[PDB]
């Protein structure tokens, strides 16, 4: 059949090929997240699950109240969702909607970094003891694996050494 | 109009991923490896994670159950989807922690982000209402565009000879009949400055005849055109009549949403102690030493030269796990290539000793024991 | 997403009689543990614990530093509900199993009534009072009271947050001092290093709190004032505390073994 | 015998414009302060501490077991009185000279309003939060932003020292500092007026904002001591 067309297809085409090729799926919010996420592409090393649980998590989201919304986390996306509100409903720009959001998204990411460190410091004051950090853990693994780098570092150093009697 | 079925795949959490951002721009000219490829300067795919339960089953919420060989038994569960589905009807991932922890190790230091300073420190907030701004207005005057980071033109000085020539023949040459009504608004608005003032004690902008001797008038001051010509084209400044033009501007946010802390103007309070003088401080690597003129260390995942300042001098095998030394994070900032450039400093020795403390294995305990 | 559910038995309507009117308890628990619970929800709202239990999140991150500010609001919404699942409407007689056991543990059920309220004005911070069941392989079951500063978990698998001792006045250069810093310093250096101070039984079974006492400053600021002239304050409220203690379900949880 | 002082503008009855009403100033000073001072009174009932001050008690009695609850009341009011003694009746201007270091410190007063207030909202236990005023090397003039938790004092003298005056000027790692600005986070001062927060409207938010706006900055430049560029 003639597929679902997601796209204007094209008028000036008189002689027009694949008319049976189902069509690229493009929304609004594509353009959007491009900008985004490469204006802050470390905000991709924050896992995000992408495993729907009952899918019924449209149903909540209500992007006039702010970035926070129930069942999804505070990501770029809700970022995007906001902004496009904005712009759509308040008439705003794309950059000044993007700033709007934007900036929201940040204040709100301060608090939880604050969180972290003056939660520990707390922990402490009251005999709150903790396991290894991510930083010591780091480095241990790093020792484990520049061991077996010194090895075979010298056996192959060794090796150009006997392989250096032969020239002569 | 949209199909119910359609309308939900709209908001699926699949669909939210974000498209491959380019890779971290490098030098155009130069000897780049093609078979093997080491980790980016910073992430291009989305970071994925799973509940304990759906990961025993390699379920990911991707078109197929990924294999619990290489899946499962870390700690920390992260992955990236190069494709969905490849040729090999197969999801091309591969692990995700290089940069997945990288961004929990920096985030442990508790440092912002500032605005580099040319060589009195001044480390300004990034996220600020003066500074941290991409809208505008064309009525906005030439000096808060300084301000501004997102510019929308290029870098002439960072652009390639091929580039150049390629952005004046797609980009410059089709603009002659909009650049000639931009000059009649400041034209036009010219004429009602002289006439505001005299009232105190704006015109149709069409005069296709001063436009024309407009421009033979500011032939002998280039300056004032540039000024004019960068605001046609969103230019970032360059020369000095100068924030970020020695690189140019940033591509990314100038914080690359890697750390959003304004200011480190904090003290950690110790529990026995007090409050301490300094940050704690945090062991580093050691990587190409002097004996290249600069020593590279490993701060937490990131690469940073040595503090100016044995150890870096030369190479010691027989130190096992490598030389590793303590050293304080002074400064932390966004190079226009992207990469995160720390100012690493020398450590102190009671920082140090200090923080081994709590670790347990402090060889002499600085509470009690200690007589003086 | 974690969400509020009722409490025993109607006291959002109501309110204990002589304890917390329902205006009070309406503040302490509808109008905190949703505050607390709103907090909750939007840190592992995408997380693997988005559908576990406030337990679980307390076992499960305790150990972690960075995910410490998520124990406190899984911790305290616990203990919170908590506190509320051990009064009565009515008070209710002690049962006799408990209360020979609790005098062959305490001397008298007189002398832990003092105890726990004592120690509760002797902290002067808030916190929560416990009753724990404390047993070992050989040793028969023998009863204990315990101090948790903040978010504290009494549970034996929460041991990195007991919090059990505030360091800034337990610490100094007195012999008391010195004793507590290397008990402090002794804990730390082996949690950091995995080693394993006590050894407890498999399942956290050792420990069992039983009743709870919450001492934050928001559950009677109201209702008791700020105690000035003694008139109420906060020691009146661990007295009129006492007289709610659901027994019959104390006894219950403490499941003590045959032995008369 | 420890009096309670009267409050810098009368606010104990006429109170303050929009930070806190009457009732809750009540509550929070002419109440608590009250029951402190009360069992304070009966600590050091003709002691070495029967005439000395609010503060020589907290560095006398400073980290000592035996002098925990003598401490914790000593502490609790003197910070109580400190708080309060920094609140003007209407919003104040800010000097030049103190806005100047202010912007060489954090960047901009939002900085600073947000590290404030954002530590307020941060912490889970009931404490408070201190600016206080250092010497560090490069800045002869800079102003940090500290939280004691619970009960704990921010004056240097207030934590373990070593020997060899035996006793240090300061505590190891630790620094000289001056407390000039603070804030009052147990929930006798907020929970009353501004209620529990829950909804994200009123609660403990809404009163470290309402905080800011009623500052006497004038008193706060008076106690920086910016003229001292060298504090020792």
């Amino acid at each position: 059949p003639y597929p679902i067309q997601h796209s204007p297809p094209n008028p000036r085409a008189r002689k027009p090929r694949n008319l049976f090729r189902p069509t690229k799926i493009v929304y609004p919010e594509d353009e959007l997240r491009r900008d985004f996420y490469r204006d802050h592409p470390w905000e991709l090393a924050r896992p995000r699950m992408i495993i729907e649980l009952d899918g019924k998590d449209a149903r909540f989201l209500d992007w006039s109240k702010g970035l926070r919304q129930r069942g999804i986390p505070l990501s770029g996306e809700s970022v995007v969702q906001r902004q496009l509100w904005l712009m759509e409903n308040q008439g705003m720009t794309k950059q000044e909607a993007y700033d709007k959001a934007r900036h929201e998204f940040y204040k709100l990411r301060q608090l939880e970094q604050m969180e972290r460190r003056i939660a520990v410091e707390e922990a402490r004051m009251v005999g709150g003891y903790f396991g290894k950090d991510l930083l010591t853990v780091g480095m241990e693994l790093e020792n484990k694996t520049y061991e077996s780098w010194k090895k075979w570092a010298t056996t192959e150093i060794a090796r150009q050494e006997s392989a250096r009697a032969s020239m002569y | 109009g949209v199909s119910p079925g359609g309308a939900l795949l709209r908001t699926s959490r699949m669909f939210s991923l974000p498209p491959v951002i380019p890779p971290p721009p490098g030098n155009k000219l130069q000897m780049i490896s093609e078979r093997a490829s080491a980790t980016e300067a910073y992430p291009t795919h989305q970071v994925l994670t799973t509940f304990e339960s759906s990961r025993s089953r390699g379920d990911w919420g991707l078109k197929r159950p990924l294999p619990l060989k290489s899946t499962t038994g870390t700690t920390y569960p992260m992955v990236k989807v190069k494709e969905m589905d490849s040729l090999e009807q197969i999801t091309d991932f591969t692990s995700g922690t290089q940069h997945g922890l990288t961004l929990k190790k920096f985030q442990a230091l508790n440092i912002p982000i500032s605005t580099p300073s040319e060589i009195r420190p001044v480390q300004r907030s990034v996220f600020e209402a003066d500074t941290d701004v991409t809208a505008f207005s064309p009525d906005e005057q030439i000096q808060e565009a300084e301000k501004r980071w997102k510019f929308s033109g290029p870098w002439l000085a960072g652009m390639t000879p091929g580039e150049f020539k390629e952005y004046l023949a797609k980009t410059v040459r089709p603009k002659r009949a909009e650049f000639r009504k931009f000059i009649q608004k400041k034209i036009a608005a010219q004429k009602t400055e002289a006439a505001n003032r005299e009232l105190q004690e704006k015109p149709e902008s069409i005069t296709d005849d001063e436009v024309t001797e407009y421009l033979r008038r500011l032939r002998n001051d280039n300056q004032v055109l540039y000024d004019l010509v960068g605001q046609f084209l969103d230019l970032a400044p360059l020369k000095p009549p100068s924030p970020y033009g020695g690189r140019g501007p940033p591509i990314t946010h100038p914080s690359a949403g890697i750390s959003y802390l304004r200011t480190a103007a904090y003290l950690n309070n110790h529990p026995i102690y007090g409050p301490q003088k300094s940050h704690p401080p945090v062991q580093a690597r050691v990587l190409k030493p002097r004996r290249g003129n600069d020593a590279k260390i490993g701060v937490a995942g990131f690469v940073a030269d040595g503090p100016l300042g044995s150890v870096m001098d030369k190479f010691d095998p027989s130190i096992e796990g490598g030389a590793k030394l303590w050293v304080n994070v002074d400064k932390a900032t966004v190079d226009s290539t992207g990469r995160v450039q720390l100012t690493v400093s020398d450590a102190k020795a009671t920082d140090v000793l200090i923080a081994k403390e709590l670790i347990g294995d402090a060889r002499e305990p600085i509470f009690g024991s200690a007589p003086k | 997403q974690h969400y509020l559910m009722p409490l025993r038995d109607n006291f959002e309507q109501e309110g204990i009689r002589n304890f917390l009117s329902p205006g009070s308890v309406n503040m302490a628990y509808t109008e905190y543990q949703t505050f607390i619970l709103e907090k909750l929800n939007a840190l592992v709202v995408g997380t693997d614990f988005e559908q576990k239990d406030t337990k679980s999140i307390v076992l499960a991150t305790a150990r972690d530093p960075e995910l410490a500010h998520v124990f406190n609001h899984a911790s305290m919404a616990h203990n919170n509900h908590f506190f509320f699942d051990h009064l009565s409407p009515v008070p209710v007689k002690m049962g006799d199993k408990l209360f020979y056991h609790i005098n062959e543990n305490f001397g008298s059920v007189d002398t832990l009534r003092d105890e726990m309220i004592g120690t509760a004005v002797s902290m002067f911070g808030p916190g929560f009072v416990w009753l724990v069941r404390t047993q070992l392989p050989g040793q028969p079951v023998a009863l204990r009271v315990m101090a948790t500063y903040l978010a504290g978990s009494p549970y034996p698998g929460a041991h990195w947050r007991r919090q059990e001792m505030d360091a800034q006045t337990s610490i100094g250069s007195s012999p008391q001092g010195l004793s507590n810093g290397q008990r402090f310093f002794e804990r730390s250096a082996a949690g950091f290093k995995g080693n394993k101070l006590e050894p407890t039984a498999p399942g956290g079974t050792d420990l069992i709190p039983i009743l709870c006492l919450n001492t934050w400053e928001y559950a009677w600021l109201r209702e008791y004032g700020t105690g000035v002239g003694g008139m109420g304050g906060k020691l009146a409220y661990a007295q009129s505390w006492w007289n709610m203690i659901d027994w019959a379900k104390v006894e219950e949880e403490a499941r003590l073994e045959t032995r008369i």
